């Protein structure tokens, strides 16, 4: 038929894309910052430990205030943690006992909850009635939800296993933008600092840049092998870290849409479960499925530090906005808030 | 501070609330439903009770509460959420025998049996289920035994499939199912030919759950 | 008829006291150190009980070897007697509680789950230790020292007339022995017998598998249950039975040869009870495949 | 016959 | 139909990848230069990099 | 809602016993801690007692430590104020309030209607030297409050509580940490106090702002009040 | 009977504390092993202290037997021995850390804390072997009290018995108090030298983390001196007055003050957990 020649045109334009890739790619992040500021060892300490949850812990997100903490586990609990004093703020019963994502609203009054029910559930923390009551029951995904990051106060973007990263709205529970294009199920979502863009991580092992609204793929980001389990974003810039099962937390630039270098290690054969950039993006804290957590030099790879000590697989890792702490929500039912 | 002590008291109340809730979840018996095809799984799930990716069927029978989980309507990658069901006490596998001579009726290359064995051994030797027993349910046994005389079980696989008798056919399919598991020392399957008697399927599920619980206690105790 | 010499015993039983001392202390340290590094709480309690049941033995080894000299203290007579008695009671009651928890878990899946929860590991251990202390305090309060046959050397004897009837100290010692029997061997071994029979028939009913693995299960578990019951019997029947037999000896007046055999045999059945207490860790707690792998 | 068994071994019974 | 779906997929692929072609790519050395410049500009106030006062830390 | 229907009071003779069982419309009454605040007709507000959530911790004023006993009924959502003994000084206006406690909490947000007890006719000192002053609208009036002990704790918060109630009504909470406004209040109100000095600026004075103002301290369990300063619109 | 009271006062105070520290230190994963060793040495004292309380109760009377006071004297010596070498070894670690924190690591690499404690304990047992073997119970002067005194004249003839006694006493005082206190005093002299070099961090508040470890050990060693130096000094003055002719009126004072000095010297066995906590 003609699909063969149409795919040939697609292949030739892909060849032009790779020609531009190779032409613009002449050096590496290592080739620039060979031996600039050797971090050394910054091995931090288990400052606090939260043990409210009693089952497999999957998600956790820091708040804007850099103090309050949210986390979701297998049991239908969404306890709000007061990290500074190791206190319980709000234990939220959860209809879906299979949640793998939870996010704190930047305004500090809402928490989203996804999971295996394909529903992004939003709860109102500040209630004149006094109890956390569910505000919305966003639905429409044909697959399991994977991330529910609050794009803004009312608009919320989310990622599901239906290969679509939908954008929602608490004010009116309608689908603003589909953001289609992904081939495999999408695993993770990280917003831009200015929230006018966001990246998605999929099971097709390709990060993909989208606009906040009225957008499809601006840039395609291939180079991984197995699947993008988790993704992050630079604190302020055209960069984002990409975690995958193939043990490489590689990162890509945005203004240059090129691969920089891979955070590969000979000893590590396991995968990357969670990645959240450190302040200024100098480090790269990576979760692992070998009951360990380690941080990398974001510009020099290598062992900047080791954050290990968790019994089970590190499921979620988050870095505070102030940068004064790092929380590791491993599958073992404790939250160790490292320094 | 006074407000600090009040917050600590609130955290203590939260702690006891989550403690009692987790204790409640401990007594819960949670089973997972894997229907290879949407032909007999609905019938058997109706039997044991009497677009979310998971449907939580909860019921009781003779003072034992079962929280059934239906993941038939997932339409997504299995291994991404399969680790969420690592702690299930039992796996209820449902597969019909009224599938041969149709060959998936859409693919015409592999049988529902072949797809079912693929699914079954993928579950059995799966890392997250290295010690979880499987409740094997053989659905539409009445129609299978009705049509087995007119067409032998030699059609589904060209290998000799016994005589045309339903007894030999059932024995061969049961063996071809159990031998797929590679960890019979730790996990053992419960074959059962599902029939119109709904209550008997529920009591068979009770016997299976009692069995898995008693050997769980066996290893939990000093012996084993 | 007395005749309580038996020359060969005079250097063998203290030697047996010495070699059961090493195995009991070293064997219990092996199990205890691994717990430091439910049923496991009972395992730790039983290991501690047997260890401190064995540690205070060489004080008695000197007592036996140096011909009832007893130099190793004055109120250490009371201390050692109390430790050994309370810890034999604790070992027996730990077996009772551990077999009881096993009986619950095995015979009733979730029907006795509430019973398992209320028994726990801390509450049951605490109550068994309190009962052991209550049953062994008279040993402290009456273990008198000195005056070997009221003269000569120093002996660690009992004055049953102090707190009980002065006229009949024999009656009080009979009653104390009867209570010791019926509380630390008769009824607890009944609990083992019934609970373990229920466990064994639970295997006989539910584990009825004709596979090679199934028959291996039958053999291994049935053997371990029968061996536990049989070892408690084989190590407590002779010792308690011989106490009772000589007690009738003070009453029924058997011909001399019988009581001569009892006098020449009492230290040896004491030794077998002590050595079975010593090996109880290996046969019961260290028997656990997972705990043994942890030790290894 | 006179020994009350409270000698030799630790147990006084 | 399936052929129409394949045609639509080919259309979306070619237009998406032409849009990819329309993207201007800046030099990788300049990208990494901005990366390190931001890192050195914001390296001071990072407790993870340099231990901040050990008394102001609430943890 | 959170409407606290006070129920009790009456023309009880001294030394008697009365039931003051205020009812709660339902706001997880178990979750919220309850207070009792009295007010004689010729005096200001005065705290009486406090029970935490689930009858955890119970506190009484030293004046009413053994005379008054307070208890709650979580399933029925009521708190029972028993008076073992009654005196002339107990003649007061009893308002019970709701107070939840966490990081983002706003205690003393709602005060009940209250019930009259017409019986008969060392700690932080909240001075509140301001009195009833005639002020025209639009003026940036300021109400000063002082305390003996610095309200600032190691947490970095000063437990100052500003209140407003028009003559004959029940107080609302304006500022609960000298800096954070409550619900139902405009941005004009703001404490902006120091560690030991406290104020309240009202940029645009209104008839709603006409009314007495009370500052509260919550560093210690015995709570202290000032004297109301009515801002008459004249 | 203040000395028996002082003995028994320490037993109740020490046992509650030292066990608490040992368990607390063990659950708290170089310095940690030594403070535990200093702790574990002290519970070996309170286990025997009530026995010694009955010893000096009536008149040095201990009927519990030859072996029991043999082992208890071994313990009473080995606890303070292992204490002085534990102080000395962790003082090595600390002062070398003060002068050269980098060079502190190699010493731990050269000699790990656990192996240092092991050789320390075996050395303490070896040096207390004589104090074990000699003390055998008897009726001195045909006394009803049964005391296991220092029985020198076994190892050597009666003529040289006094010479062996003074040799053992002087050597024990030396290798228990003088030698190790001197080496740690030199350690602190080095520490002051670099503290004199480091006037910037000389402030107590400005060096809290480093100072506290130094402060904890300062309050440990000052207490250890203030308690053992009386007993050690009086024990030295004993044979000083025996061989070299000091007046008898002096010597009688030691006979009245040694029980008070020895019991005070044992007070440190209870102070260490208090100082650590």
């Amino acid at each position: 038929s003609e699909l063969d020649q149409l795919r040939q045109e697609a292949e030739q334009l892909k060849n032009q894309i790779r020609d531009a890739r190779k032409a613009c790619a002449d050096a590496t992040l290592s080739q620039i910052t060979n031996n600039i500021d050797p971090v050394g060892r910054i091995q931090m300490r288990t400052r606090r430990t939260l043990r409210g949850h009693l089952a497999k812990i999957y998600a956790m997100h820091w708040g804007t205030d850099s103090r309050l903490l949210v986390s979701a586990s297998q049991d239908g609990k969404l306890i709000i943690w007061d990290s500074y004093t190791t206190n319980k703020v709000h234990a939220i019963p959860l209809r879906s006992s299979w949640v793998m994502t939870c996010a704190y609203a930047p305004s500090g009054n809402y928490v989203a909850c996804g999971g295996l029910d394909n529903i992004c559930s939003i709860y109102n923390l500040k209630t004149r009635e006094g109890n956390v009551r569910v505000s919305r029951e966003l639905a429409g995904h044909t697959g399991y939800l994977s991330c529910c990051r609050f794009l803004d106060d009312n608009q919320i973007v989310t990622s599901s296993g239906d290969t679509t990263c939908a954008l929602w709205d608490i004010e009116t529970g309608q689908q603003t933008t589909t953001f289609t294009g992904h081939t495999g199920d999408v695993m993770s979502l990280s917003l831009a600092p200015d929230t006018r863009l966001f990246v998605s991580g999929a099971c097709d092992a390709s990060a993909k840049l989208w606009d906040v609204r009225e957008g499809m793929c601006r840039q395609t980001f291939t180079g991984h092998e197995s699947d993008i389990n988790a993704i992050c974003f630079f604190p302020n810039g055209n960069a984002f870290a990409t975690g995958s099962d193939d043990a490489t937390c590689r990162l890509f630039d945005l203004r240059a849409d090129q691969e920089l270098m891979t955070y590969s290690h000979d000893n590590i054969i396991c995968g990357i479960t969670s990645v959240s950039f450190s302040k200024s993006g100098r480090l790269l804290l990576a979760g692992y499925d070998d009951f360990n957590c380690n941080v990398w030099d974001a510009l020099k790879a290598d062992r900047a530090g080791v954050l290990a000590g968790h019994d089970n697989r590190v499921s979620c890792l988050g870095v505070t906005d102030d940068g004064m702490a790092v929380a590791t929500g491993s599958w073992d039912s404790f939250l160790k808030i490292w320094n | 501070s006074a407000e600090d002590k009040a917050a600590v008291e609130r955290s203590k109340m939260i702690d006891r609330n989550l403690r009692e809730d987790g204790e409640k979840a401990a007594r819960e018996v949670k089973l997972l439903l894997l229907g290879a095809g949407e032909s007999g799984k609905n019938t058997i799930v109706k039997q044991m009770k009497i677009t979310t990716g998971i449907v939580e069927t909860h019921f009781t029978f003779k003072d034992l509460h079962f929280k059934m989980f239906d993941v038939g309507a997932q339409r997504s990658e299995r291994k991404k959420w399969i680790h969420c069901f690592e702690g299930v006490t039992a796996i209820i596998f449902c597969v019909a025998l009224s599938d041969y001579d149709l060959v998936l009726a859409e693919d015409e290359e592999m049988n529902r049996m072949h797809e079912s064995m693929k699914l079954f051994d993928s579950i059995c030797n799966n890392k997250w289920f290295t010690d979880t027993s499987i409740i094997l349910f053989l659905n539409k046994k009445d129609l299978f035994e009705e049509k087995i005389k007119k067409s032998p079980l030699t059609i589904c696989y060209p290998e000799y499939a016994g005589s045309n008798t339903y007894e030999e056919a059932a024995a061969y399919i049961q063996c071809q199912f159990e031998d797929l598991n590679k960890r019979k020392d730790t996990k053992e399957i419960y074959t059962h030919f599902t029939c119109s008697t709904d209550t008997k399927n529920v009591q068979f599920v009770f016997d299976a759950v009692t069995d898995v619980i008693i050997k769980n206690n066996l290893k939990d105790c000093g012996l084993f | 008829c007395e005749y309580t010499d038996w020359k060969s015993s005079g250097a063998l039983i203290p030697a047996i006291y010495m070699l059961v001392f090493l195995l009991g202390t070293t064997g219990n340290g092996l199990v205890l150190w691994t717990v430091f590094r439910s049923a496991d709480i009972f395992i730790a309690s039983l290991a501690v009980a047997d260890l401190t049941f064995v540690v205070t033995l060489p004080l008695w080894a000197t007592y036996t070897y140096r011909d009832y000299d007893w130099p190793f203290g004055t109120f250490f007579c009371k201390l050692s007697s109390y430790l050994i008695f309370v810890n034999m009671y604790a070992s027996v009651f730990c077996l009772t509680g551990l077999s009881f928890d096993r009986y619950l878990a095995i015979v009733r899946p979730v029907a006795n789950a509430r019973l398992r929860l209320r028994v726990s590991g801390a509450v049951a251990t605490a109550v068994l230790w309190v009962l052991a202390a209550l049953l062994a305090m008279p040993v402290m309060v009456l273990r008198t020292t000195g005056d070997l046959e009221n003269t000569t050397k120093v002996q660690c004897y009992m004055d049953y007339s102090m707190v009980a009837t002065v006229s009949s100290e024999w009656a009080w010692e009979v009653g104390l022995g009867v209570s010791s029997t019926t509380v630390g061997f008769v009824v607890p071994f009944t609990i083992m017998l019934t609970c373990y029979f229920f466990i064994a028939q639970t295997i006989a009913g539910h584990f009825r598998k004709e596979r090679i693995e199934g028959l291996r299960k039958r053999r291994r578990l049935l053997s371990i249950i029968v061996v536990l019951v049989v070892t408690f019997a084989l190590c407590w029947m002779p010792y308690h039975l011989v106490k009772t037999l000589y007690m009738l000896g003070s009453l029924l007046h058997w011909p001399c040869d019988f009581d001569l055999f009892l006098m020449n045999i009492f230290p040896y059945c004491t030794c077998i009870s002590y050595v079975n207490s010593c090996l109880n860790p290996f046969l019961y707690a260290f028997f656990d495949p997972r705990f043994r792998q942890a030790c290894t | 016959q006179r020994p009350r068994l409270s000698h030799k071994g630790p147990m006084p019974f | 139909s399936n052929n129409t779906a394949s045609i639509a997929q080919a259309r979306k692929l070619v237009e998406q990848l032409k849009m990819e072609a329309n993207i201007d790519r800046i030099k990788v050395s300049k990208a990494a230069a901005d990366l390190m410049a931001y890192c050195e500009a914001h390296a001071k106030e990072d407790p993870l990099l340099t231990p901040v006062p050990a008394s102001e830390n609430p943890f | 809602d959170v409407q606290l229907v006070e129920s009790g009071g009456g023309l009880v003779q001294p030394g008697g016993s009365r039931k003051l069982s205020c009812s709660a419309s339902g706001f997880a009454f178990s979750s919220f801690g309850m207070h009792w605040v009295r007010q004689a007709p010729e005096k200001g507000l005065e705290w009486v007692a406090y029970i935490s959530s689930g009858s955890g911790t119970i506190y009484y004023a030293d004046t009413v430590k053994g005379r008054f006993t307070i208890s709650r009924d979580d399933p029925k959502n009521t708190l029972f104020l028993q008076m073992t003994s009654l005196r002339s000084e107990d003649t007061a206006m009893y308002y019970c309030v709701r107070s939840i406690y966490y990081y983002g909490s706003s205690p003393f947000d709602f005060w009940g209607q209250g019930t009259t007890l017409t019986v008969s006719s060392s700690d932080i000192v909240m001075t509140q030297a301001t009195s009833s002053v005639p002020v025209t609208p639009g003026e940036s009036v300021s109400i000063s409050c002082r305390s003996s002990k610095s309200l600032l704790h190691s947490n970095g918060n000063t437990y100052l509580y500003w209140f407003l109630q028009r003559p004959g009504q029940s107080p609302q909470l304006l500022i609960y940490r000298m800096s954070n406004l409550a619900s139902g209040v405009p941005d004009r109100f703001s404490g902006s106090g120091s560690g030991t000095a406290f104020t309240l600026t009202i940029s645009r004075l209104e008839a709603e702002d006409v009314g007495v103002y009370y500052c509260m301290q919550h560093l210690e369990y015995p709570l202290t009040f000032g004297a109301g300063t009515k801002l008459e619109l004249k």
